[PDB]
């Protein structure tokens, strides 16, 4: 995930479900976004056992919030690899029920 | 008093012995500090002139 | 720091952390006592006491309230003065100094009125 | 309600964590002053016995031994602590100095306080109880000094200015860990007991003239001590 | 006396000699440092066009 | 009114055992 | 059925037999508490579906802890065996570590009453804490991860001022990236920090450190 | 022979064995040996004390007031502060021996006549 | 427009008729008072509020700054000054020296 | 006692009551260090650890990655055991000897074999 404390104490293997579960503002969609810049370097790897492919679902998010998410993934060079599945907020229940 | 002097040197010369240890280990490490100091200093002139650059570009 | 700039995320990053321990260490206080407290946790409740006194201002529309008149602080000015808050610079003044006060020079004012 | 809850469970247990350090703490600084008492009592003991030499080669008849033909006052040195968190401590002591104040003024003699540590002036301020001279800031820590200052000027007020015709101490004596029990002692005018059964320089009276006032401050420097470890 | 005098000289000699060896260490890192940045201005360059 | 205020001040009534012992190595006085 | 819901959705994430191609999806999910209260129903519903969480703290947060994630509430289920042998070797310690310097913090106000090997924790864990900080959007290679961990495990950070911790650690890094660039390439093709690798590591370490001046001007040796 | 315990009022500071000890007593100067008649004697204000051993050098102390008795079997110096020679400022001892505080004055002293001054 | 939260806490301890000072507010403010009274008591209530804060700060403090024992008798006064017996009102005039 | 025989009871009360006390004497060791307590607490600390250690055994579930059998301790063996082990009549063995031993006879063993 790029991030110590989670690599460290709480690290994630390919195919488990770590839930990141805290009060708003506090670096929850930081930590996923670092994660999915963190396999930029797996990805230019280009061997499939090593590249991570990342789908980033907004849900209920402002359209802004899912923009400035999507610019930090560009300028980290991280879309090439992400796609974003966007319900935000004005989007009726059905799509945000259905973005998972 | 020749007896004198040379108790006398003798012993601030012993004294002034361990003082010249202590004053060479201590001007090492002034001027080990004063070294490391300007190389830390060069380094961080360093990265801000890269962080300028990489602005500039 | 990459928008607001990183003197300005600095000092306000200090102020949180400031304020937090002084949340935290409230209740021992009024439970325990200042004295029970560590020197450097004393000193942080001093600073911590002044900040929050020093983010009040008498704020323009609100004359109704205060009586008098209103104050805006210019960002740099605001970024300074918290720098020496957070660094012990103004940790002689009396908490009333800072109390709805607009800026540095007020601050001054203020502290010798008192 | 349930958010005031959980605040006061914060509180609770950020408490919990301060008093269970000041605890270990507490034991830590009881073996270090018990420690220190260890330290200073054969100095105590030695003094004891070249004393008892001297009283053995002496007309025991200095002001500390005699008592005063009509005593119509006495000093009180209440040691105490100078910071809190001690439960009972400072009020063992206290209430021990008012139930002798309470004997001195049954037998006629008014007391005159003097007081070691900063809870006990506070206690004696609030009942507006005058004391002639107050130290504070060693407690916790004691040294010679101070024990010395204290008693010099204890014994200065007996020898004499109003001055008084007796003294007592008030102290924390520490049996065990587990007990620590306010007491009172007269510490002049002295009692000399006869137990049964030496050159001195020049001679035996002068030398028991100025160990007298050093033996004194021994004893008032094992009682701060004592206090010291009892208040820990 | 003489030896200790010849230890603080020899001392300097080796402060001189640190001295040197801290302007190796730093401007080997300076310029490794510098490229690096210039790597990472021309690949973001590269990146934003 | 600040004036009143210390005149009336100035008449205003405001309502406010054991024992040390030296041993001695001889049987008795 | 909304706790159907979610666990009918998080777990597709799975790791298939060779059989079925041997590919993987891993879940992050994100949920948002109130007041922290980790025990409302759908936070309740996502702990219990998922194999682990970090539970981000706004407390920790503001105390400049970032990304503020709460070790020691915090688990994985799935634990070492979804870490390379190098990550696993160098921070099996840390959470023991962290573990007594949450205990002893009370004690950081009267440390000089302390054991040695208290003062000693105390004084690990107080770097420890600032080892695991990190900027946003600076995410770290598994190696330089190893390297950070293996300099506060070790204890090479016991020398360095906690207030100066964040930036050895980097300018640290930034050297062995730039000038002994073989660590880093040892870690990520064998995955383990062999002995030949660790011994370099270290005298890479001493040397950065002489070099190194703290923010309040003393050397670090 | 003799072992001097010279013992604070706080702590014991030296109990090692000694050939001779000599101090100024009140009543003048007086040195000790072995078997000593017991004795007890005020120690002047500035009293200074040296202590001869077997093999070290001759030691010095400061002594602050204190009270020496000899015993049959140790001679014991009871100080209230005692400085050896090698825990001595001399500087401050100098600076302190023209105190007008006359017990200050008395312990600079005391610290310069061990200080070989 | 505001609210006067009388508190049974401050009623048994004296203070009555019992406004919580913090908590209590009027937003008309000094343009509902005539001008004496805005005058003399325009800080009154946040000088009041803080006043309450330093005492429950300084409940337990050994000692307490000047600046700081200045303010908690000059606020135990006006405290003082703020009591009132039921059914005894007082002209604006009175008030305003009052509070003066 | 109704259910379970009462020397089992008084066995295993004295056991809780020895590894409450180790626990509680825990703070102590870990902060202060253990040279804080005293001779008694010592002792009681030091059979407090075998105690605790000789609860562990050689599971049977092991067998695939120690090789070495699982064993069924049986409940009388384990009473008498531990009511040796609380009076300190194997206190003078290495805490090493009971780590992952299987009863009475076994600790023999890796005692001797140490
Ligand atoms: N590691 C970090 N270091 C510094 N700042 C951080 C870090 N992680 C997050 N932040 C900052 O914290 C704030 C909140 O971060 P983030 O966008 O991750 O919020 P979040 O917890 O996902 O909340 P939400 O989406 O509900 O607003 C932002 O200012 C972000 O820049
Ligand atoms: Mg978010």
């Amino acid at each position: 995930t790029g991030i110590k404390a989670i690599d460290a104490m709480t690290p994630i293997g390919r195919g488990q479900r770590q839930l990141i579960i805290g009060d708003r503002k506090t670096g929850k969609t930081a930590v996923c976004v670092d994660t999915i810049l963190n396999q930029r370097e797996a990805w230019l790897t280009g061997d499939p056992k090593q590249q991570v492919r990342c789908v980033y679902v907004a849900i209920g998010q402002k359209g802004t919030t899912i923009a400035s998410v999507k610019r930090a993934l560009e300028e980290g060079g991280a879309m090439e690899y992400t796609t974003i599945v966007a319900a935000p907020a004005s989007d009726a229940a059905g799509f945000k029920w259905l973005a998972p | 008093a020749e007896r004198e002097a040379m108790l006398a040197k003798t012993a601030a010369d012993n004294r002034k012995s361990a003082e010249q240890v202590a004053a060479a280990q201590a001007d090492y490490e002034k001027e080990m500090a004063e070294a490391r100091a300007q190389a830390s200093a060069l380094r961080d002139e360093a990265r801000a002139a890269g962080r300028s650059v990489v602005d500039e570009k | 720091p990459a928008i607001v700039g990183d003197e300005h995320y600095r000092v306000a990053q200090e102020v949180i952390r400031i304020l937090q321990r002084y949340k935290d260490l409230q209740d021992i206080i009024a439970i325990l006592g200042i004295d029970e407290l560590s020197e450097e946790d004393k000193q942080l409740v001093n600073r911590a006491r002044r900040i929050e006194r020093f983010l009040s201002q008498n704020m323009m529309a609100a004359e109704q309230f205060t009586g008098q008149p209103g104050s805006t602080v210019p960002l740099k000015e605001t970024i300074e003065a918290f720098d020496k808050l957070t660094k012990g610079e103004f940790d002689h003044l009396p908490e009333q100094a800072f109390f709805l006060i607009g800026g540095l020079d007020d601050l001054a004012k203020k502290a010798e009125s008192l | 309600t349930l958010r005031e809850l959980r605040g006061r469970i914060r509180s609770a247990g950020s408490i919990k964590k301060i008093t269970k350090a000041q605890e270990l703490i507490a034991t830590s600084r009881i073996a270090k002053a018990q420690a220190r008492v260890e330290a200073a009592r054969p100095y105590a003991a030695e003094i004891t016995n070249m004393l008892t030499e001297l009283a053995g080669a002496s007309a025991l008849d200095h002001p500390l031994l005699v008592e005063r033909k009509q005593p119509k006052r006495a000093g009180v040195l209440v040691v105490s602590s100078d910071r809190g968190l001690c439960g009972a401590y400072n009020a063992n002591v206290l209430r021990r100095a008012e139930e002798l104040f309470s004997l001195l003024r049954d037998e006629g003699k008014d007391p005159v306080l003097y007081v070691v540590g900063r809870k006990a002036l506070g206690y004696f301020s609030f009942r507006q109880r005058t004391v002639v001279e107050s130290w504070t800031g060693f407690s916790e820590r004691p040294t010679y000094e101070n024990a010395r200052e204290i008693a010099d000027t204890l014994v200065n007020a007996f020898m004499a200015i109003l001055g008084v015709d007796e003294l007592h101490i008030v102290f924390t004596e520490f049996r065990s860990m587990l007990s620590q029990t306010a007491v009172a002692r007269r510490a002049a005018p002295m009692e000399v007991e006869y137990v049964g059964e030496y050159s001195f320089e020049p001679d035996p009276e002068t030398l028991f003239d100025a160990l007298l006032p050093r033996y004194i401050a021994t004893r008032v420097y094992a009682a701060l001590l004592e206090a010291a470890a009892s208040e820990s | 006396l003489a030896d200790a005098d010849a230890m603080h000289a020899k001392a300097l000699a080796d402060a001189k000699a640190e001295s040197e060896k801290v302007t190796e260490e730093a401007k080997q890192d300076s310029e490794r440092i510098a490229a690096q940045l210039s790597e990472q201005a021309g690949s973001e360059a590269e990146r934003i066009k | 009114l600040v004036s009143v205020i210390n005149e009336f001040k100035k008449g205003f009534q405001a309502s406010d055992l054991e024992k040390e012992s030296v041993k001695v190595r001889k049987p008795a006085p | 059925d909304v706790f159907y819901l979610h666990s009918r959705l998080l777990e597709r994430c799975a790791k298939l037999s060779d059989e079925l191609g041997g590919g993987s999806m891993t879940g992050l999910p994100i949920i948002e508490t109130k007041a922290n209260d980790i025990s409302a129903f759908i936070p309740t519903n996502v702990i219990s579906i998922t194999d682990g969480q970090c539970f981000l703290e706004s407390d920790l947060f503001n105390q400049g802890v970032r990304p503020a994630i709460n070790v020691g509430v915090s688990v994985s289920r799935v634990g070492g065996a979804a870490q390379i042998k190098a990550m696993k070797e160098v921070a099996g310690s840390l959470r023991l570590d962290l573990s007594q310097y949450r205990e002893l913090e009370a004690f950081a106000a009267f440390a000089s009453d302390l054991d040695a090997a208290s003062k000693a924790q105390l004084d690990r864990g107080a770097r420890l804490v600032e080892l695991l900080k990190q900027p946003q959007y600076s995410p770290l290679a598994v190696e330089e991860q190893v390297v950070a961990i293996f300099l506060g495990t070790q204890g090479h950070l016991d020398s360095v001022p906690v207030e100066d911790v964040q930036r050895f650690e980097s300018e640290l890094l930034e050297h062995v990236k730039a000038s002994h660039s073989d660590i880093f390439d040892g870690i990520r093709e064998t995955k383990k920090l062999s002995e030949e690798a660790e011994e370099k590591l270290v005298s890479v370490i001493n040397e950065f450190k002489k070099g190194f001046q703290a923010s309040d001007g003393s050397s670090v040796v | 022979d003799l072992n001097v315990e010279i013992v604070a009022v706080e702590r014991e500071l030296w109990s090692g064995p000694a050939t001779f000890v000599f101090t100024r007593t009140t009543a003048g100067e007086i040195g000790i040996l072995p078997r000593h008649i017991p004795l007890v004697a005020q120690l002047v204000d500035d009293a200074m004390v040296r202590v001869e051993r077997e093999g070290e050098d001759d030691l010095r102390i400061a002594v602050d007031g204190g009270f020496l008795s000899v015993t049959e079997e140790t001679v014991r110096i009871l100080v209230e502060n005692a400085q050896f020679e090698s825990e001595i400022d001399a500087d401050a001892a100098k600076e302190d021996a023209a105190s007008d505080d006359e017990r200050t004055a008395a312990w600079g002293r005391a610290r310069l006549r061990a200080l070989g001054q």
